[PDB]
Formats: structure tokens, C-alpha cells, sequence
């Protein structure tokens, strides 16, 4: 299998894992033997022309830090794959290779999938572009909350909250994951008192709103049937679970969205069970990019703000992948393969955790006006209620967004933007009174 | 922010709610605050009569790692 | 102010879970476990934002591992009114989406679950079962066998159906196809499915015994996976093939409940699996994603042979197996077994072995497993020096052998060797096998 | 069978009958030959393991105050009965066991359904809760009326008394139970003029206000066509009769409820040819429960005005069935076990009859301001018309409901409440002349 001579060419799958042999397995007789226990499972013609149905090693590296790791190089041919399925390309690269007992561990890393496998996909429904036509929003980032505590809450008094905080200023309002259909609230019930609440604060304010209603079911009949219901009432939005519910599931939705106009939003949950450890699973940056094909307009991607060197650079350079058209090699922010999109739609990413006020200047510096922001209980905590608290962070970003435009630096000039700005508004300044200032 | 070997929060020793500064526990405006517009002897201006808000290190957890206190990674 | 309430006693409608944790050093034990049982549900240990009350779990146990100074048992309760009935998604979304994320842990791992009759009615389960499938296919006393074409691959559909016929006839059972085998542009499969039926029919006519074929019906999209399993009923084939794993729980309920309105036979294989149950500190257990499909519904399962493992292990298989296929279990620590439970009435599933396995492997495996599983042959039939129907002869000879001695009082353990060779006397094509495959003593 | 050690498991159907044997069988084997009666119809092993699939006596009473009397109790296994199926549940628990001939009467008292059964059915289409919100009324007791008499009206009539009333201050109004469609007036013109009064009384008092639509059909094609129609027009509730359209129909027409956001009022017709005679028939307890279990939200019981003590109890103890979610074991009101419903929704009652003004007190100290109160002549019947006769009604309801909030008793008080409310009303007044008042 390992030929070193090589050259791969315009139409071939490539991809790269970490290995740590056994004390005694040579190294570059292990990377052979992982080419083969992915296509064939022998190094023989006894069995065969097969030939050129088959995978090969073409180069090895020695990882630096470390005596017993290295990187292979995989490639793979083109007609090995179905056109427009992924579970078929993540049951014929892996579906028997952390198995082999030769090693300890393993881990994929990095994928190329050539323009010539692409133009079979469908892609993002709609993108960036076309999103912002159609809320008509330019200039900043957007912005969300969630309910998040509560529960056993009446559907009466569900859209209570949800009319209080959109009336206050902001974009989005969420829901919670483990919400579906239970004894204590039923799902067509909830449906009509949300959408009921949109259009009283759409009539105040003259701006557009919108609120993610969860779509997920156990069966395909039933997951179809709140979608359409969505449509009836006029909603904008919808929301999925694309790890527990599958990836057959995930694609059947993102078509039935294009055909009707609706956005689809995205939640990464039980995620942590794969890609935690730093030598067994896969690595989000190849699940991130297998979301962009199968379809999808956003997607959580985590908070930085709270990171040093070294990192912040690998969850940088995943982002250039969800956005640009264009990305080029650099291993210093985990990228082993130059990839082209032609002309795809890019994805906005989401940011959560537990943010506030004093946060305003770190995230704007660093995603840009490009992303969605969501807050937990930095909206739900102010102390004279729900409403009042809407109103706080809207005027922080706005303050942010003005001072970049006259060349003043965020990363310093921060605490005091933020200061002065609480002298013109009773409401932020009782939120600058619960939470404390950043160094 | 937690304790010796705990995870408990120490601002609030595990109880997610702190007293109220400026009305000192009282509960009515001591001294003019936002020149005209808080007198001194009016409701207080921020609990409003409560003497009590949640606290900020723990948004109202009582421990400090967790999906409340937390930037998301 | 519950969490770690240890006296707590639970109730006949409670979901309860154990999971093994490895705390960061300084982390005292009694609090990390409370710490899981938030993270898993409120994720507050304070009543401000609270009658909420009955709506969250408690950890109520907590035992030390012997054998390691950093590691713990923690026990954990779920109330009844948390979950949907008849999903198995919302449990899986609502047991466990953010607690592997935690950082005052370093590793965690899920064990055991328990399911309280209350909740188990709410599903279908299996389509048929055992007991009916058996009387469907007119086979009793002995186990069944089958073989896959492993390797070959770009073979033309001719050539694929001329393989399937040939092995057919030699006295086998079943046939099976390659995972990665579902449309491409060397073999589409709306002929391959013809030649496959062509092929059994003629198959079926000479030897006068139901045969079948597993036929491959994953698609990347539902639109597509339910076209290709209409025109395996339009057909009449007995079978149908779907992985679980990479297709997701969703396609695979809507397939189960098709299945059983229409007479047909799933078969179960499982892929990917490696990625999550191979650590022995991260990921998930298998016997739980066993219980999971046994809920969601399924015939046949790939479970592991046993005979290359030793003593510690072969427990946990035996423990498993049970769980598969019995319908009272009760709780035995020293097979991985944490809960008692009861199926009130569910039917089983059958399990199947595979692996590299040959004739000198028989008595082991019919003495292990019993007369209740499906045996798999890789590259021990077509390997045969004559060709692939003097290889299944072998094969079938062999398996009658091995029965008859055992109904007559001989102990297939200690013997095994002698019995293989007393039948090769008077059949050629059990020699010459014998001398491809050398013999385990 | 009488097997008196064996103890109950927590999977079992109970039941409890009383029994008059003829003279010369003693009482212990004539309990034993019920439970075989029931179930497999001999006491030998000669064609039979079947063991666990026969029923069994377990308990023998003496009932006090008369000789030939005897109270037996029988337990049954969970797998003799169809997931989801009421109308198997009666066919095999009694199938034949009134025709034995070595009795001369039987009853059925009670039932005990554990909750590993209880599951697989929907039951309420919304329940109390839910109900109360789409209406937005809280705090006292609603109000309805119904067109008895008259007959031989046309359709336009027909709709005039409706609008009358309706603006009075009433809440609901309902038909008559043997009007379907006749040669007078057919079913789809009734529809369109009923609904055309409903917008009009809207306007003017900003008030949510509804009708019951009878939906009763000789086939199940037809009976699905006029619940259609009715969501056209927007209507918030139907009506159906469960006694002489059988089990069956009525499952049906609750799932169709349920998926699109109908109401549902049963009516209870036929019933006293089973349940009024005290040694033979079916207690109506029983068949409160089946009815929850199938599905509905209102449901005719009874006034328990006229009622002395030993009686309104009986009736207090199984209003309590429909609206509690655990019920402890009483004899002295007529339970027999021990029920919990594990989180189902209730059942609103409703009280009828000849009912007028003088009868307000006695109501609503009773039933509470959970429950729904119909009148007929005590409406219709005014010296002024039909408009001014709601407005006595509904002033009169008021008055009652305020000195409750003040620690005025109901029991006393009352004639006294009324009289000083009749000196700031001409209409009330009037009333309190045609109808004589309450010693």
C-alpha cells in the first residue's frame, strides 16, 4: 500500500489520522495496514482487475512533542462513493478501523472532498446573503435569549415571557432542547400561544421577529407534520437535532425547507462524547464540515472569550471554514488540506455560556458583525424584570458598534465605553451594579 | 470563586442571592442618587424593596463550574 | 438540598442510571456526584428561580471501586413525567446532552439503565420475534447458517447473482451482503435485486427448503430508503438489511413500524460502534445501545463470539445475551448487571456470531450459544480448494455431527476433535478441508 | 379459585360484585364459580402451562342489614386484554355472567385500573387546565341554557332565540338530544344561521361565546362530514351521545378532536335502563371511568340538591373521580380501592334539571366555581322576554360569588343575599315574584 511515489490526483478523497502503534509495530508498516483495514482488508492478489478499487499510504510524519505519534495520508477513489448521501461516506471511510487491536488510539483529523463530489449536494438552504435580505438587518450582529430554567411552566405562561422579552429590543427568543411533547405542556397548544405573541409585538415596534420552534420527533411521519403546521401560522423559523436524530432525517428536512422558504436552525447536543479526548473520536472541524453539505443556516460553535494562546486559533480557523470560499493550508491553525467550495453558501455561528454586559467589546473585536449572540440568564436576572432587561444589552452593542466606527480600540478603551454609557441610562446602570467589571 | 476542596460558591456561600448595598438591608433611598430623579427617603431604586439581588460570580447555581457560570466550549 | 439525599427511597415509575466518574484531585466525592445530577437536569442547587420541586433527579448511592483509589458508583432518579412516550430520541437528548462537557470531572462513562414497566408499554418492539419467525421459516432444533461475500467488489450483477445461487444450493440458510454496498456506479441495485430474486427462486425449486437473502436498504434520504423496501415486497423476499448507527433512530423506528404491518424480517448490523464503546473510562456501554434497540425494534443483532475470550470476560457476553433474549433477569454484580428487570411479555432477539470461524470451530460455538443463533462464515466457504458448493457441504455435514453426539450424552467440550474426524471418513469434502484448516488442541 | 392467601400484584385488573345466591349454595362456591364464569368455564386440568391465564377469587364479605348478601372480589392477569380497547374490556369481563342460572341478581360496583394499563391510552382531548385558557374566564362557575321545547321551528327562528340570550350575558347554549335532521329543518342550514348569530353577539360585549353542535350520525362517513364543516366556520365545540352510538364511534371522534383543536360535551342517553334498579345492572361509576379513559371534557352527573344524608355522598364521591389525581379508599362514600390516574387530565361536570334563581347558594357552595350550570324554564320563562331573563341570571350569580371573598356563609345568608341584590335590579325583581322563594 505505502507509495511514497504518489501523486494524488483532482478527483480523490483525502484524509488524515493519529496513530499510537504498539511497543514493537514499526511504523511504517502500521500505516499500511490502516489504508488496507478501511478498503479491501488484504495486501494479496489471491482473491482478484480489482487493482484500482482499493486505498494507499503516501506519506508519514513524526508528530514533535511526543516519540510515539505520527500522521498518515489516506487516499481514496472516487467511485467508491455514493453521489449526494453522507451516512454512505462515514460508513466506508470508518466503519471498522478504531477496532483494530494492533494499536491504542486513534483519531481523525482532516478531510478534502474535491469539487468533482461536491456539486452533487444541495448545500445551505438559503446562506448569508439571502438571510439578510430577508429580515432586512445590516451593520450588526443579532440577538437572542433563551428560556432556559422554568419547566412545568402552563403554555398560558410560556408566551407571557416570550411577549416581555421581544417587546424589549430583541431579534430571537429560544427554546430548550429537551422540550418536545410532555404531560405538562403538548405541542400544538404551545404553537398557538408563541405565534399569537409575534405578531402583538411586531405591531409596537415595526420590526421583524422570530422565535425557534422544536421540530424533533421519534418518527419521520410526525416530524413532517409540525413542520407544516409551523407553515400555516407564517413562522420564519424552525430548529433541529442533527446527532440524535440522524443524518436520513437531517437531509429529508433541509429539502422540505428550500421548497417552502423556512430557516433552519441547528443544536450540536451529545456532542461531548466524541470529540473531548485528545487521542480517540473525530474532531468537530470534520463534523462541521459534513453539517455544510447535508444543510443548515446556523450552528453553535462556543464562546473564546475565555481562552489563551495556542488556542484561539484552532476554533479560528474552523470558523474561516463555515463562512469563506477559499481557505488555504496553514498548520499552525489546524488545516492540512487546501479545500474550495465553488461558490457555496456560507453558515452564521452562534456564540453561548454564561456572558453579560461588561462581554460587549470582547466578542464584537473578535467574530464581527457576522455571528448571532444568545444570553442565559444575563436577561432574566435584572432586578426590575424581564422587559427592562432587554433594553440593557441592546444599548451596550449599539455603543460598541459606534465607537469601532471612529477608530477607537475595543480590546483597550472597553470598561470606560461601557461607563459612560451608563450615564444617560437608568436600566444598564443597575445591571453594571449585579455584575462586576472585567480586569 | 469556589471554597477549600468544594465547589461552593464563596461570595454567596451557596445560596445564589446577595443583600442589597445601597439600601444597606433597609429598604428606602438614604442619599439623592441620579441627581433629580432617586430622592432620599423614596422606595429603594435598585431591589425596590427587597434588600436582596442574585448573585453575579454563580447566576443563581450555588456551585461554580457548570452550564450557568460558564463560556461555552 | 435532595441532591445526595442518601436514604432517598425510589418508586415503581423511575428511570434510574449509573454512571463511573474519575474526579479532578481535590473534588470531595459526596459533592461531584450532586454535581451530576444537576448538570443532568436544572443545573441549580437553589430554589430562586423555583411547584417546580418534583421536576428534578437526586443521587441517593455512592460506592468505592476496589482495585482504584479514583473511582466511584453513582446512582441517579429521574421522575416519570420527563419524557415522551414512545421515543427513544428524547431519552437519549434528556439522560445525557451536556454532562461529558463538565470540567470538574476528567471521565465519565455510562453503565446501566433501568426501565420500569410503566414506560415499556408505550412501544411496539420487535416485529415478530423468536417463537414466530421460527415457525415462519419451518426450522427447528438446530442453529441456523449463513454466509457474506466479504471481499470480490465490482463484480457485475450477473456474476454477483451466479455466487448467491451457487452458495445457496449447498445446503446453507442465508446470504448477506457488504456494508458499504448500497449504489454505485459499477452496480446499481434495481438488477441487482432482480438477479437476487431470479436466483433464489431457482434456488428454492430443487432442494424443496425457504431460502432468503439480506438485502441492503440504507439510502440518504427516507424518500428514498422506503422506494427500495416496496419493491423488496413486491418481489416476495422474506428480508430487509438496515444499519442503525450511522442512519439514526428516527429512520430506523418508521422502518420497524413499516415492517410490521407488511410480514417482513429485519436484520440489524452494527457499524461505528467502535468510536464510543471501546475506552474503558469514556463513551457508552453496548449493553445499553442493546436495550435501545430492543425498544425500538429489530430481529437480529451482531453480538461477538466468545470462545477467543477468557476468564473476567465472557461474563459480560453471557450477561448481555441474556438481557437479548430472556425475559427475567435478576441482578448479579459479577456479570455487569447493576438492575433487575422485567419485559412483561416482550419478544426476544436472536443473536449472531462472526468473525473469522471454520469447521474445527463448531462444537465450541454450538455448546456456548445453544441452539438459538446464527452462525456467519466469512473466508471459510468460499476458500474451499473444489469451489462454493463442496464448500457448504462441509459446513452443513459438520454442524449435524456435532448435534446428534450432543442428543446422545457425549460432552462436546472435552471432545470435539475425535467426533469432527470420525464424520470426515465417509465425506470427501469434510477432508480436504481438514487439510486447508489445521485443528485447535 | 377462592384462594385467600394470594396477594394482589401491582399489573392486575380488580373487581367487585355483589351477589344473591339461590337457597341451598353456600356462599364460598358460589364466588369460585364467578371468577371460572369469567374466564375459562371449568375448575379441572383436563385440556390443558394455561395455569396463569384464569382468574381467582381472593376476598368474601357478609353485607350488613341483609342476610342474602355477599360482597366477592376477583383479580385478573394483565395479558387477557387489547392495548388501547375499551370495548374489550367490557366484552370479557362480562360477556356472560348475568345469565347464570344458580343466581337470581348481580351488580358491578368498581374497578381498579393500575397505571401499567392506563398508559396506552390518549384520554382527554385538553382537560380543565387548558380549557379555562382558551376561554380567558377564572374565578366562578360558567353559565349555559337550552332550547328545550319548542319543535317545528324553522331555521331562521331558530336562530333568532339564540342571539337573544347569548347577548344577555350567558356563555354556552345547547341544542336538543333528539334533533339531528328532519324534514322541518336539515342539519347544514341550522349550521349556518347558528353560526352567523355567534359573530353578531360578539361585537358588542367583547366576550368569548360558543354552542353545542350535535354531531350524531347513523354512519361514521356522515358523522366525520359534519364535524368538518364545523371547523370551517371556526366553532369551539361539538356534542355527541356515547350510549347509543356506541364505544367505538366515540374513540374516533376524540382523536379527530384532538389533531385540530375541538371541544367535546357528551351527553348520557339510554342510561337509566342499566342503572337504576339496585340488584341488577352496572353502577354508574363504572362507567365514568370508561369515559374518562375514551375521551371528553364535559359530562352530565346530576343535581344533588334534593338529596338527604346517606345519599350525597355516593354522588360526592365519584364527582371526586373526575377531578382528582389520587383517591384514597373510602367505603363509607362507595370506593372500593385505591386509584391513581399518574398525571391524566379531569372532566368538567354539569348539573341540570328544573333549577331557578332561589337555587343559587345551594349550588356553588357544593359543586365550587369548577363546574357548569344549565337552565331551562328558569330563562325562557320571563314575564319580559328572553334577553332580560339572562340578565336576572347573571346578577343574581355575582352576588353570591362576592360575599363568599367576605366570610359570609352560604349556608344561611342566602335568601337573605338575594333580596337585598333584587332592591338595585328591576329585572331580578320580576323574577323574585314568578318563582316562590326557599324555606
Amino acid at each position: 500500500y505505502y507509495t511514497p511515489d504518489y501523486e494524488t490526483k483532482d478527483t480523490d478523497i483525502l484524509a488524515a489520522f493519529r496513530m499510537t502503534p504498539q511497543p514493537g509495530v514499526p511504523p511504517e508498516e502500521a500505516g499500511a495496514a490502516v489504508a488496507a483495514e478501511s478498503s479491501t482488508g488484504t495486501w494479496t492478489t489471491v482473491w482478484t482487475s480489482l487493482d484500482r478499487y482499493k486505498g494507499r499510504c503516501y506519506d508519514i510524519e513524526p508528530v514533535a512533542g511526543e516519540e510515539n505519534q505520527y500522521i498518515a495520508y489516506v487516499a481514496y477513489p472516487l467511485d467508491l462513493f455514493e453521489e449526494g448521501s453522507v451516512t454512505n461516506m462515514f460508513t466506508s471511510i470508518v466503519g471498522n478501523v478504531f477496532g483494530f487491536k494492533a494499536l491504542r488510539a486513534l483519531r481523525l483529523e482532516d478531510l478534502r472532498i474535491p469539487p468533482a463530489y461536491s456539486k452533487t449536494f444541495q448545500g445551505p438552504p438559503h446562506g448569508i446573503q439571502v438571510e439578510r435580505d430577508k429580515l432586512n438587518k445590516y451593520g450588526r450582529p443579532l440577538l437572542g435569549c433563551t428560556i432556559k430554567p422554568k419547566l412545568g411552566l402552563s403554555a398560558k405562561n410560556y408566551g407571557r415571557a416570550v411577549y416581555e422579552c421581544l417587546r424589549g429590543g430583541l431579534d430571537f427568543t429560544k427554546d430548550d432542547e429537551n422540550v418536545n411533547s410532555q404531560p405538562f405542556m403538548r405541542w400544538r397548544d404551545r404553537f398557538l400561544f408563541v405565534a399569537e405573541a409575534i405578531f402583538k409585538s411586531q405591531a409596537e415596534t415595526g420590526e421583524i421577529k422570530g422565535h425557534y420552534l422544536n421540530a424533533t420527533a421519534g418518527t419521520c411521519e410526525e416530524m413532517m407534520k409540525r413542520a407544516q403546521f409551523a407553515r400555516e401560522l407564517g413562522m420564519p423559523i424552525v430548529m433541529h437535532d442533527y446527532l440524535t436524530g440522524g443524518f436520513t432525517a437531517n437531509t429529508t428536512l433541509a429539502h422540505y425547507c428550500r421548497d417552502n422558504g423556512l430557516l433552519l436552525h441547528i443544536h450540536r447536543a451529545m456532542h461531548a462524547v466524541i470529540d473531548r479526548q485528545r487521542n480517540h473520536g473525530i474532531h468537530f472541524r470534520v463534523l462541521a464540515k459534513a453539517l455544510r453539505m447535508s444543510g443548515g443556516d446556523h450552528i453553535h460553535s462556543g464562546t473564546v472569550v475565555g481562552k489563551l494562546e495556542g488556542e484561539r486559533e484552532v476554533t479560528l480557523g474552523f470558523v474561516d471554514l463555515l463562512r469563506d470560499d477559499y481557505i488555504e493550508k496553514d498548520r499552525s491553525r489546524g488545516i492540512y488540506f487546501t479545500q474550495d467550495w465553488v461558490s457555496m453558501p456560507g453558515v452564521l455561528p452562534v456564540a453561548s455560556g454564561g456572558i453579560h454586559v461588561w462581554h460587549m467589546p470582547a466578542l464584537t473585536e473578535i467574530f464581527g458583525d457576522d455571528s448571532v449572540l444568545q444570553f442565559g440568564g444575563g436577561t432574566l436576572g435584572h432586578p426590575w424584570g424581564n422587559a427592562p432587561g432587554a433594553v440593557a444589552n441592546r444599548v451596550a452593542l449599539e455603543a460598541c458598534v459606534q465607537a469601532r466606527n471612529e477608530g477607537r480600540d475595543l480590546a483597550r478603551e472597553g470598561n470606560d465605553i461601557i461607563r459612560e454609557a451608563s450615564k444617560w441610562s437608568p436600566e444598564l446602570a443597575a445591571a453594571c451594579e449585579v455584575w462586576k467589571e472585567i480586569k | 470563586g469556589t471554597k477549600p476542596n468544594s465547589l461552593v460558591c464563596a461570595n454567596c456561600e451557596g445560596e445564589g442571592c446577595v443583600a442589597c448595598s445601597q439600601c444597606k438591608g433597609g429598604g428606602v433611598n438614604l442619599i439623592d442618587h441620579f441627581n433629580g430623579q432617586f430622592k432620599a427617603g423614596a422606595l429603594c431604586w435598585l431591589c425596590r424593596g427587597k434588600k436582596e439581588v442574585l448573585c453575579g460570580d454563580c447566576n443563581g447555581a450555588g456551585f461554580i463550574g457548570g452550564f450557568l457560570s460558564t463560556f461555552d466550549e
